[PDB]
């Protein structure tokens, strides 16, 4: 399969610089354009521009002051280097490709993103506690458990049960940000009751900010 | 100027959807994106009328003139997300504004659900107490939380879902900070859910410490 892997999400200081990669996997890649795609958090699709390895480059006009594109021919690497950050650079950065292969089969690849955070405030990995199942989680034979994953900075946590393996009755609610500048937010699963005393229940928390991910196993409580 | 309309809609399983998007050239052609929440911009229509590899038939566009259409001609449930529509013109990509696709679907009463906070995070300073509701149509609910029957206020968070992907539900989350002083100084911590689909308040609780 054929993949894009762009670096983890980032908190940058101020006036600083940050640069985002984005890795191809599966295909040739060496004869087709990279875009370079901002997303502000819950607002539309803004086209930064497009880079050329076979090598030019195409620039949004609103992008030029702020956005250099490079690429590492050898590691299947393009790069995209966002300077002189600000409020308004917060935002996630996909890079993306579409055209027609060698076969002359019609392609679109997007990265998963990559969340640039732009602050003063210093990265913090979350702390994570368990949503302990009990007779107040059994409903009809089913019952809920999960994990709170507290005091974290900047955005994202992404979570997964039992490494992938549990996806179904899996909710993973949006972040919440607390009085104290510090996110918070909780992930949830429904299993049935029948499993409790057998199954194991862990949480995958991941941090890129921070470097941390933190697996969490969820017991009944004694 | 670039005008995708409209900005959000709702509409049943089986219905036809209809997007626009008013262009300011005729000589490049149109392209539509889904983006559903998390994920990645996915491509669905091509050269304003090629369905994208693997995309459903359900999914058309068309285009006359600088007016074009995209067209889900039987919702389902998968479906809920964000449309975009594309087009190169003037040296750069422009993408619509975005339209925001819903589903209508019949009442659902949540199951609501207690979570106390663990002993390590109490121990440590703080109590997070946690409201669960799960599975529940529509979105509008009431969630209130009470400390020996007391009714709290500024102490609590919350957050809901995006609409279910299978159902079509939401689910909500609410959270009860206190310092560990105040926690271990009452006993029963309840939350409240009223909504739409019950019949009268619900309410779910437990006893400090049992």
């Amino acid at each position: 399969q054929v993949q894009l892997v762009q670096s983890g999400a980032e908190v940058k200081k101020p006036g600083a610089s940050v640069k985002v990669s984005c890795k191809a996997s599966g295909y040739t890649f060496t004869s087709h354009w990279m875009h370079w795609v901002r997303q502000a958090p819950g607002q539309g699709l803004e086209w930064i521009g497009e880079f050329n390895p076979s090598g030019r480059t195409n620039y949004n006009e609103k992008f030029k002051s702020k956005a250099t594109m490079t690429v590492d021919t050898s590691t299947n690497t393009a790069y995209m280097e966002l300077s002189s950050l600000r409020s308004e650079d917060t935002a996630v950065y996909y890079c993306a490709s579409r055209d027609y292969d060698y076969d002359g089969r019609y392609f679109d690849y997007w990265g998963q993103g990559t969340l640039v955070t732009v602050s003063s405030a210093s990265t913090k990995g979350p702390s994570v506690f368990p949503l302990a199942p009990s007779s107040k989680s059994t409903s009809g034979g089913t019952a809920a458990l999960g994990c709170l994953v507290k005091d974290y900075f900047p955005e994202p946590v992404t979570v997964s049960w039992n490494s992938g393996a549990l996806t179904s009755g899996v909710h993973t609610f949006p972040a919440v940000l607390q009085s104290s500048g510090l996110y918070s937010l909780s992930s949830v699963v429904t299993v049935p009751s029948s499993s409790l005393g057998t199954q194991t229940y862990i949480c995958n928390v991941n941090h890129k900010p921070s470097n941390t991910k933190v697996d969490k196993k969820v017991e009944p409580k004694s | 100027q670039m005008t995708q309309s409209p900005s959000s809609l709702s509409a049943s399983v089986g219905d036809r959807v209809t997007i626009t998007c008013s262009a300011s050239s005729s000589v490049t052609y149109m392209y539509w994106y889904q983006q559903k929440p998390g994920k990645a911009p996915k491509l669905l229509i091509y050269d304003t009328s090629n369905l994208a590899s693997g995309v459903p038939s359900r999914f058309s566009g068309s285009g006359s003139g600088t007016d074009y259409t995209f067209t889900i001609s039987s919702l389902q449930p998968e479906d809920i997300a964000t449309y975009y529509c594309q087009q190169w013109s003037s040296h750069i990509f422009t993408f619509g504004q975005g339209t925001k696709v819903e589903i209508k679907r019949t009442v659902a009463a949540p199951s609501v659900f207690i979570f106390p906070p663990s002993d390590e995070q109490l121990k440590s300073g703080t109590a997070s107490v946690v409201c669960l509701l799960n599975n529940f149509y529509p979105r509008e609910a009431k969630v209130q939380w009470k400390v020996d029957n007391a009714l709290q206020s500024g102490n609590s968070q919350e957050s809901v879902t995006e609409q279910d992907s299978k159902d079509s539900t939401y689910s909500l989350s609410s959270t009860l900070t206190l310092s560990k002083a105040d926690y271990e100084k009452h006993k029963v911590y309840a939350c409240e859910v009223t909504h739409q689909g019950l019949s009268s308040p619900v309410t779910k609780s437990f006893n400090r410490g049992e």
